[PDB]
This record gives C-alpha cells, structure tokens and sequence, in this order.
RNA sequence: GUCUCGUAGAGGGGGGUAGAAUUCCAGGUGUAGCGGUGAAAUGCGUAGAGAUCUGGAGGAAUACCGGUGGCGAAGGCGGCCCCCUGGACGAAGACUGACGCUCAGGUGCGAAAGCGUGGGGAGCAAACAGGAUUAGAUACCCUGGUAGUCCACGCCGUAAACGAUGUCGACUUGGAGGUUGUGCCCUUGAGGCGUGGCUUCCGGAGCUAACGCGUUAAGUCGACCGCCUGGGGAGUACGGCCGCA
RNA sequence: UGAUUCAUGACUGGGGUGAAGUCGUAACAAGGUAACCGUAGGGGAACCUGCGGUUGGAUC
RNA sequence: GUUUAUUAAAAACACAGCACUGUGCAAACACGAAAGUGGACGUAUACGGUGUGACGCCUGCCCGGUGCCGGAAGGUUAAUU
C-alpha cells in the first residue's frame, strides 16, 4: 500500500484511500493469523467448516426464497 | 498458451503490491491460472517483475 | 536431442563483452550438432528489483537444441562467469522461432 | 567402509576398522621416500618434553607435494597409497614430461583423474589455484598460509576450509575449527575436501593398538604423589583443587594464546 | 541543529505500544517518542488517545529542525496506526507520502504457540 | 522408460511381425527390457519407494505371463527364458 | 494385458537457485524507555536499549496463486529450474487369447514421537528456571530455555494410521456443481449438441434400532479374505518371536 | 544331568470387591485451558506439557 | 597387561571408550639465561592438559562461595610528571 498524496488533494481523503488500499490488501488479517502457530490439522479443519457453512447457507438461502413469512 | 516474457498480459494479473490475483476475481478457468501462476513466478525470478511493491 | 530456452542477465558494466560472450556460446552450441532456432539480444532494462545492489542488466535471449552435455556445460560457464548475474534454462517442448514479446 | 570386528577375542569385541580396498598393496615408491627414526619425545638435550611418546611401529617418511606449484602441466593420478605419517591418504601423480610427485589425495580422486596447477586451472577438486582465482564460496584444502610456503591448513583426513569472502588483497576463510581467518589471496588452495573423512569412525579396540602407535599410557595426577604433580596426594580418593596441568597452570578454561604478531588476521576466534 | 524540511514518520503500531520515530530522508533519526512514554501505562497506553499524543510529543521534539514536508511509514497491527497520521497531519507538517511497511514471511519462521486462555 | 525405437526393435526380434505386439513372448521381453533399464535407476536412488512399486509390479506381471507361457507351450516358455537369460 | 499418439497432475528420488521474514554480528543517527499482561512482575535499557538506516553470517519454511482444487496403495506430497523415474486418463485402431479375482502364512511400504552414529541449529519448544494467579498451582498466563524439530545412514512399526465403512465384479429412478480428456455443428465464443475418467452436495426406491446410506450404497447379488460373541479383570500376566532401548 | 507339572516361601507388583475416612476436581455444558488417539518428558493424585493426528467440538 | 628389585600383585596403576578444555602453526605446551630442540618434516578427523574408565540403561537440582570466561560506564590505584 504506497499512497502518493497528489497535489490538492485533502489529506482526509488521501488517508481514506490509504485506509481503502490497506483494507483490500489484507495487512492487518495476515498479521493477525501469522501472531500464533496454527497446527495444520487445524488450518483443514477450519477450512472444511468455512466451506461447508458457505455452502450450506447458500442453499438455506435457495430454500428460503421460496417460501412466505 | 501464457508466456513468462509477456509481461504486459501478465501484469493484468497481478496487484499492485504485486500479489497474483485469484481466479474468482479475475474470470480466469483454472487451468489457465495455473500457467499463470507459473509464468508470474519465472518472471519474477528474471526480476521482470517484482516480488513486493517495496521495490 | 531436447529444446532449451536461455535467458542470462550481464553486468550493465560489461555489455561490451555480450557479443562476444553471445558468439561464443553459440559456437559452444553448433560445434556439438547443434541448432540455434531463436537469437534476441533485448539490451539494458531495468530491473523490477535490484540485484547485486545493480539496477538495470544486459539480457539476452535463446532458443537452441543441444545435448544434455553441451547444456550442462554453458551452466557451468554461466555460474563460473562474473558477468553473467542470473541465468535460467528451461526446457521447451518444441523449437521456438517466433519473436519474442520483447522485440 | 566401516567394519566391525567380530567378538571372538575380548580385544577385538569392540575393534571398528577403516577399510579401502583402492589402496595400493604393494610397496611405496622409493625415490620419494626418506628415513624418519623416533623420538621418545625427547629435545637434544636428551630430555622428555612432550610425555606420552614412545615405540609403536617403525616407518619411513613420504616426500608429499605441498607447494603444487608445478604450473600448466597436467598429471594423472596412478594410485591411492596408504601413508603411516598421516591420517589422510596420498595419492602418485605422474606428470606429462614423465615426473613423479606424491599429493594428499582429495575426496573422490581416483586412478585416472587429472589434475593441474595453475593460474589457469580449472576448477575442479585435486587442481591448485592461487585464492585469487578460486570462487568465493568454494570448498577448498591444503592451503597455504604465505604464498610459495606450501600448504599449511585443512591437511587432515576429512578437513577442508571454506573462502567466505574476497576483499583486495585478502580472503577471508572459514577453517576447521571455526576460526574466521584472512589470507593473502595470492596464496595457493586444492579444490575440495581432503579425503579418508572416515577416518574418524575407527575404534582402536584395545590399549595395544594405541601402542602400536607410539602413544605412550597416561598417568592421571591425581594418582600420584603430591611432590610428582599438584593434583596427588589423599588418604584414598580426594582431589580438593582447581584443575591444574603438572606444571601449575589452570587446564578447564584458562586461554594460553598470546600472539599479538598474528592477532591482525583473525577475523573471529573459534569461540 | 542543520535544516532537513523532508523527512519521514515511521510508526511502530504494536498490539501493545506506538513508537514513533521522525528521521530525514536516509533514516537518521531526529526524534522519537511513545505512548508509553507519555504518561500512559497498561490498558491506557494501547490506546489511539496515547498514539495521538506520542505523536505530539514527535512533533513537538523535531520542531528544531524546521521539517516541513512528512513522508509516513507504518508497520503492524496495533490500535496507534491512524490517530498518529491525523495528529501528524494536525501539527503543522504536509503528509506527502503514507505507506505501509508491515513486514509479512513468505511462507518464515514458525510464530510462538496459541495462547490458551 | 524404453524409447520408441528400442521397443519396436524388440517388437521385431520377439514377434510374429511387427505388429504383433499383444504375444506373450514380446511382452516378457518389454517387461525384462524395462527392468534391466531401471536396476540403474535404483542403483543410485535407493530410497525412490514409490517409483520401485512399478518396478515390482513389471516383475509380477512377469511371472504370472511367463507362468501362463510354461502351461501353455513349454517349447516356447524355454526358448523364451533362455534368450533373455532368466533364472525361470 | 501389449503397442501407437496425446493430456493433466504438491506422485517419487537427486542437484541447484530466488525473494520475503526472524535471529545474531558490525557500524551511522538518536535518547529514555522497551517488552509483557486481565493487571503485573521477572527480563532488556544511560556500559546507550527500543526505534530507524547500511553491510555481513546462518538455518528453516516457501505469502499471494490456493480452490468440499490436484496427485499418490496407504502413510502422505506445495516457490522456481534441471536430471533420473513411477502411475492414471482419453481418441482411433492393431495385437495376445481367460493369461483372471481373492489371499492364511510370507514379504514390502508405513504420520508424529522416540533410539544409534556423524553433522547442523535461525525460529519454535517437552524437561528445566524464574515471575505471576491461587487456599495450594509440581498447571493454564509471562520472561527465558535444553533435547527435539533440520540433514545422512540405520532402527522402531505405532496413531480417532477414520469414510471408525476389506478387495474385485455385475445390476438398480433423479438434480445441481468441481476437475480433466475427447467427437460433431454453428452466426465463432464465458456458444450449442454429445461422449469418457476422477470428484462435492442433495435426494428417490430400497435398506436401517434409529441416526442416516442412497449408482463413489449402509440398495440387489456373486468370489475370496480379516474380524466379533455381556461389563470389569485386560490387549494385562506368563511363555514365544521381534527390538539397542 | 535336564524338562515339565503341582505345592509352598520372607518380601514385593498391580487387580477386584466393600466401605467410606483424607487430598484435591480430571471428565460430562465451550465442564470453566474443547475432548480424545499415538508417543515422549514431568508431577502426591486425578493429570500437565511438547509433537503430529481425529471430530466422536460449543460459539462463529 | 602394570606395580612397592628385598614382608603388600590387589579392589591399586594402565587400558579401549567418554567428556571438558587449551591450541590457527614461529601452535598451545615442554627442555633451555640464550641460540635452539622436542611437539612435527604433524596442521583442528591434529596436538597438549585434565577427569572418568569396556559395554548396557543413564547421568537430576544449585552459579550464593572459590576458580575460569566475558564486560569496561563508574570508584580506587604504580612508576612517571
Ligand atoms: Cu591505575
Ligand atoms: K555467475
Ligand atoms: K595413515
Ligand atoms: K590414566
Ligand atoms: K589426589
Ligand atoms: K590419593
Ligand atoms: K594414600
Ligand atoms: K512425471
Ligand atoms: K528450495
Ligand atoms: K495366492
Ligand atoms: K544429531
Ligand atoms: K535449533
Ligand atoms: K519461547
Ligand atoms: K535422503
Ligand atoms: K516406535
Ligand atoms: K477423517
Ligand atoms: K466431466
Ligand atoms: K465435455
Ligand atoms: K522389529
Ligand atoms: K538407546
Ligand atoms: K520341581
Ligand atoms: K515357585
Ligand atoms: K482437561
Ligand atoms: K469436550
Ligand atoms: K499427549
Ligand atoms: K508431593
Ligand atoms: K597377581
Ligand atoms: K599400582
Ligand atoms: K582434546
Ligand atoms: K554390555
Ligand atoms: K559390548
Ligand atoms: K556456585
Ligand atoms: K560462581
Ligand atoms: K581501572
Ligand atoms: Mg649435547
Ligand atoms: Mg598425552
Ligand atoms: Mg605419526
Ligand atoms: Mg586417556
Ligand atoms: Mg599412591
Ligand atoms: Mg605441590
Ligand atoms: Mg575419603
Ligand atoms: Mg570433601
Ligand atoms: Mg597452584
Ligand atoms: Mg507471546
Ligand atoms: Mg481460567
Ligand atoms: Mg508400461
Ligand atoms: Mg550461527
Ligand atoms: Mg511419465
Ligand atoms: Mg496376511
Ligand atoms: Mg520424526
Ligand atoms: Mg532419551
Ligand atoms: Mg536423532
Ligand atoms: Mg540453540
Ligand atoms: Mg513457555
Ligand atoms: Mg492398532
Ligand atoms: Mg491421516
Ligand atoms: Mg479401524
Ligand atoms: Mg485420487
Ligand atoms: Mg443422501
Ligand atoms: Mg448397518
Ligand atoms: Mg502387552
Ligand atoms: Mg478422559
Ligand atoms: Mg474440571
Ligand atoms: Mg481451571
Ligand atoms: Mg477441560
Ligand atoms: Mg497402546
Ligand atoms: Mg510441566
Ligand atoms: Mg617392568
Ligand atoms: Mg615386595
Ligand atoms: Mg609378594
Ligand atoms: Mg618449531
Ligand atoms: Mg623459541
Ligand atoms: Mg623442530
Ligand atoms: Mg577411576
Ligand atoms: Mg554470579
Ligand atoms: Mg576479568
């Protein structure tokens, strides 16, 4: 993230695009998950549980949309 | 077929902190990403393109 | 008898020394029955990240076919070679004539 | 290859032999041997100065290539020959004009290699080139210490240094014994690892097999007198001071270096 | 005492603390100070309130050397990483540059064991 | 592991003509062919266990063909072993 | 089952190399804190730490790509490059002619920890030490830290080694996806119509104590093997075999 | 002079049953540090810690 | 295996194996007012010193004392001036 502050540009929104840019390249997340060690039966288990329940909210979802409250 | 030395087609590909962009983002068939990752790697290597944007 | 592409890097400082270096290697290459199907001298570019504390180097592509040995060879020349900052041989499954995105 | 005795004796239950089956059976080549009598470790005036040396097997010494200044003409190795006057073994090069030289013998050399010397060797193990021409990085042996002296570091079975750096005049050189070292980079080094590197495995087995090699029994000084040695003394097994050599000087850490002539050429000290 | 003008800001945001050091342009330091430092301690000194007023006290301790124009460097996660840049940008100096420098392995060492709390 | 042209050549040599390459005969021939050729392979690279499972697997295929050749035609099983030079 | 052409793949063995980052060493700037927690203290720092810049040493692991994605008999396999090498799949043929399936005993492979000899050692970290917490705290938390984790060769032969589901073959409604081949057609592209391999989720009949399984069966059948016979004692004792332990 | 089998032996190892006295609270809920498997080290005790593995983990 | 020739042959000494430590070569170390010599025509897989004593399973806690190793900001301190 190298935000370059052009010439009359507030330095409000030079440090929202600063924010904007960290954000989307995920700094702040990879730091986070690098702090401990995850052991690599942990690192599958919980990649498993985040693709089941995406799925399984995608389809609860389908389900969902076909039916009155 | 992709080329490591095509690096205005590979540059597409990549972020600008230099990252290689997935292929959910970019429409890219899997297989294709593959080749892609290949040649942005031996790139990277022959430093036609960089690792980090802290260059 | 398999297709090799080369790409080495030289010393900014001893860009002098590329043809000579690029006449040599290619002698190196036909005097074992060898072919040079693609030749690209790109010149000075800069580099995406330094190397060696440089900035910019002096590449040089090619498209040859040669025996394992000869090949085996040239990396031995290209490692013990001051100039020559980085190198890579790949295999290629066919020959490659055509121009290089480069040029 | 690294063989163990069977038990069939109590002093061949625990032998472990070295065994080359490349070595050469026969004799040494004569004109390059000379006659090395013993010691006793004794000086000319006839006293013991260095304890512990006597008998073990008689043997004639081997004129061994040091320098390898022999430039530009290569030589082929004849055969590996066992040498009782080190660990390591050597090997007889016959050279192009028909000169006969006997050189450690790197590891994987072999009857048939050819070797040379010289500014404009190449780089391979068993060739000799001033440190000026040898990559930095490599692996290297028999060095010198002053160019023309001849070698002087890494000569011991399995020993070799590595060229670390390269600044004007000087290389820098990791050694043996972890010291980091500077050498005038004109001075000569053999490509590669000094062979025989299993040297080490052996197992002498027995305290006969000590004397076959000169090495005489040590004494502890604890078990002696107090007028023989600080360490004697005791109603039974008492000791009661600081470990001290036979002449009084501590021997459990004191540092006895004391060189300032050389002091400017090591980089780091082994520890 | 020598002029600079340019300089750069270089924020340590740590889970913990802010350090934050003013240098010139080829990493001298000129000044430095931490929300540690001033008046904050425990809980209080993990706060943006306590990275903001580190960042005064910089200021305020590189006001010699009459900088004017102020690059930013930001390394890791801690609370201090924005509150420092606006009171940067609230003391006098002209933010031309903000960048994040947060180093990242690219595979690296193994990090301690999960805490089990 | 074998070339094209070594394995038409001992489709040639072992074969009614070269396009029988479905007989027993050549078969044995390809796989001793093919095993021969890789002892060097695991002469040097002794802890390479997963490529030495097809190697074992060649020599299965190996006996059970030339057991099948020996119930067969013993005339043919003996000519066979002796020209490639196996133990049976 | 063999041959011919091609395809994808972290399949295996060997060697080389690249960039990021940690630690350590040296130097420059700079000055009173740093580090840590729930809060602290131990610890580090005016003998100049922490921070920032430059140069060097060294080991280990390969961000992004990356995916209920791929490969492998299982265990498992992830930067890039070369060398040696195993298997799978598809399209047209050609060839052999039941050469097949399963397998007691036998043999081989077999995570992590552990063992032997020789190396290596950055980071992490059993044991251990100190600081805390507590009634206590031989813990959980903090500051350190040794085997070990790494390499070569040998041993060990065990894991919730799991799909808690033996291998092989045949047969029996459907839907939506992933991945990898291949045929035909058109207006030629995120195109349409098929046909193979592997794979994820749902669900029909049927099955099941139920939960659930459901063409990748736990349905309907055949071939062969392994195994069970109330809980505890006990996968223990004794004996044998194997192992350095 | 061996083998095997029965009886017996100071002392010693763990096991079962009873009974509930002393010490804690390991497990069952996210059981208050998810549990469990193999292995290794440590500890009055249940156990704790490291390494890999499983879901037969709650919340998300 | 060795030992108190002449009252002690042993459980003592040595020993292969193990560890700590010194030693970069004009080595440490030793004999020597010194020149030199041994160490060694060896070179860290080498050489000295010290303890332990095949092998098997192992080798726990303490650095306050004494020693050794490192540090050098401060206090004190010699000849000299
Ligand atoms: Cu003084
Ligand atoms: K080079
Ligand atoms: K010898
Ligand atoms: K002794
Ligand atoms: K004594
Ligand atoms: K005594
Ligand atoms: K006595
Ligand atoms: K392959
Ligand atoms: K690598
Ligand atoms: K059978
Ligand atoms: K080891
Ligand atoms: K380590
Ligand atoms: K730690
Ligand atoms: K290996
Ligand atoms: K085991
Ligand atoms: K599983
Ligand atoms: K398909
Ligand atoms: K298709
Ligand atoms: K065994
Ligand atoms: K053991
Ligand atoms: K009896
Ligand atoms: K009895
Ligand atoms: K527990
Ligand atoms: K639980
Ligand atoms: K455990
Ligand atoms: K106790
Ligand atoms: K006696
Ligand atoms: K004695
Ligand atoms: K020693
Ligand atoms: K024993
Ligand atoms: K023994
Ligand atoms: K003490
Ligand atoms: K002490
Ligand atoms: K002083
Ligand atoms: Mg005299
Ligand atoms: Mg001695
Ligand atoms: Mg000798
Ligand atoms: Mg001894
Ligand atoms: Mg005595
Ligand atoms: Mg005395
Ligand atoms: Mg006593
Ligand atoms: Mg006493
Ligand atoms: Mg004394
Ligand atoms: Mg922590
Ligand atoms: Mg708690
Ligand atoms: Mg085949
Ligand atoms: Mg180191
Ligand atoms: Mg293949
Ligand atoms: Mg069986
Ligand atoms: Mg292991
Ligand atoms: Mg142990
Ligand atoms: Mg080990
Ligand atoms: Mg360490
Ligand atoms: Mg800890
Ligand atoms: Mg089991
Ligand atoms: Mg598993
Ligand atoms: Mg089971
Ligand atoms: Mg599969
Ligand atoms: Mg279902
Ligand atoms: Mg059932
Ligand atoms: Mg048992
Ligand atoms: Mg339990
Ligand atoms: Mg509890
Ligand atoms: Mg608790
Ligand atoms: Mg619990
Ligand atoms: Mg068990
Ligand atoms: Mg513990
Ligand atoms: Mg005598
Ligand atoms: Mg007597
Ligand atoms: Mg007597
Ligand atoms: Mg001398
Ligand atoms: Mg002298
Ligand atoms: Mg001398
Ligand atoms: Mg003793
Ligand atoms: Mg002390
Ligand atoms: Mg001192």
């Amino acid at each position: 993230p190298v935000i370059k502050v052009r010439e009359n540009e507030p330095f409000d929104v030079a440090l929202r695009r600063f924010k904007r840019s960290c954000e989307k390249a995920g700094v702040l997340a990879e730091v986070r998950r690098r702090e401990f060690y995850e052991k690599p039966t942990t690192e599958r288990k919980r990649a498993k549980a985040s693709a089941v329940k995406r799925h399984a909210k995608k389809l609860a979802r389908e389900n969902a949309r076909r039916t009155r409250l | 077929e992709i080329d490591y030395k095509d690096i205005a087609t590979l540059k597409n590909y990549i972020t600008e902190s230099g990252k290689i962009v997935p292929s959910r983002i970019t429409g890219t068939r899997a297989k294709y990403q593959r080749q892609l990752a290949r040649a942005i790697k031996r790139a990277r290597y022959l430093s036609l393109l960089p690792y980090t944007d802290r260059h | 008898m398999r297709h090799y592409e080369i790409v080495f890097m030289v010393h900014p400082d001893q860009s002098e020394q590329v043809p000579g270096m690029i006449e040599r290697y290619t002698a190196a290459i036909t005097g074992a029955e060898g072919k040079i199907h693609r030749l690209e001298d790109w010149g000075r570019r800069q580099l995406a990240y330094p190397i060696n504390k440089l900035h910019k180097a002096h590449y040089v592509l090619m498209n040859v076919e040669a025996p394992q040995e000869v090949i085996d060879e040239l990396e031995t020349t290209f490692r013990f070679n001051d100039a020559v900052i980085r190198s890579m041989v790949m295999r290629t499954k066919h020959a490659v004539t055509e121009a290089s995105p480069m040029v | 290859a690294v063989v163990k005795c069977k038990p069939t004796s109590p002093g061949r239950r625990h032998v472990v032999k070295v065994v080359n089956p490349e070595l050469h059976k026969g004799k040494p080549f004569a004109p390059l041997l000379e006659k090395n009598s013993k010691s006793g470790g004794r000086n000319n005036n006839g006293r013991i100065t260095t304890r512990h040396i006597g008998g073990g097997h008689k043997q004639a010494y081997r004129i061994v290539d040091f320098k390898r200044n022999k430039d530009g003409i290569p030589a082929v190795v004849e055969r590996l020959e066992y040498d009782p006057n080190r660990s390591a073994n050597i090997a007889l090069v016959l050279y192009k004009d028909g000169e006969r030289r006997y050189i450690l013998a790197p590891k994987g050399l072999k009857a048939g290699d050819q070797i040379q010397s010289g500014v404009d060797a190449a780089i391979k193990p068993g060739n000799t080139l001033p440190m000026r021409n040898i990559p930095v990085g490599s692996t290297v042996h028999n060095v010198e210490m002053k160019p023309g002296k001849g070698g002087q570091l890494a000569r011991s079975a399995g020993t070799y240094v590595q060229i670390v750096a390269r600044d004007g005049a000087y290389v820098t050189l990791r050694l043996r014994s972890g010291e980091m070292r500077k050498v005038e980079a004109d001075c000569r080094a053999t490509l590669g690892e000094v062979g025989n590197a299993e040297h080490m495995l052996r197992v002498l087995g027995k305290a006969g097999a000590a004397r076959w090699r000169g090495v005489r029994p040590t004494v502890r000084g604890t078990a002696m007198n107090p007028v023989d040695h600080p360490h004697g003394g005791g109603e039974g097994r008492n000791f009661g001071k600081h470990p001290v050599t036979p002449w009084g000087v501590q021997t459990k850490g004191k540092k006895t270096r004391s060189n300032k002539r050389t002091d400017k050429f090591i980089v780091r000290r082994r520890s | 005492r020598k002029q600079v003008s340019d300089g750069v800001a270089h924020i340590h945001a740590s889970f913990n603390n802010t350090i934050v050091t003013i240098t010139d342009r080829q990493g001298n330091a000129l000044g430095w100070a931490t929300a540690g430092g001033s008046g904050f301690r425990g809980s209080r000194k993990s706060t943006p309130f306590a990275a903001q007023v580190a960042a005064e006290r910089c200021a305020d301790a590189v006001k010699e050397y009459g900088i004017k124009n102020l690059e930013v460097m930001v390394k890791g996660p801690g609370p201090g990483r924005e509150s420092t840049i606006r009171a940067l940008n609230a003391a006098g100096f002209r933010i031309t540059n903000i960048t994040d420098v947060t180093p990242i392995p690219h595979x690296g060492c193994r990090p301690p064991k999960k805490r089990r709390v | 592991s074998l070339s094209t042209e070594a394995t038409a050549k001992i489709v040639s040599e072992f074969g009614r003509d070269a396009n029988d390459t479905g007989s027993t005969e050549v078969q044995v021939a390809l796989l001793t062919a093919q095993i021969n050729h890789l002892q060097g392979h695991f002469a040097e690279h002794k802890k390479d266990h997963h490529s030495r499972r097809g190697l074992l697997r060649m020599v299965s295929q190996r006996r059970k063909l030339l057991d099948y050749l020996k119930r067969k035609d013993v005339a043919r099983y003996t000519q066979l072993i002796e020209r490639l030079g196996l133990r049976r």
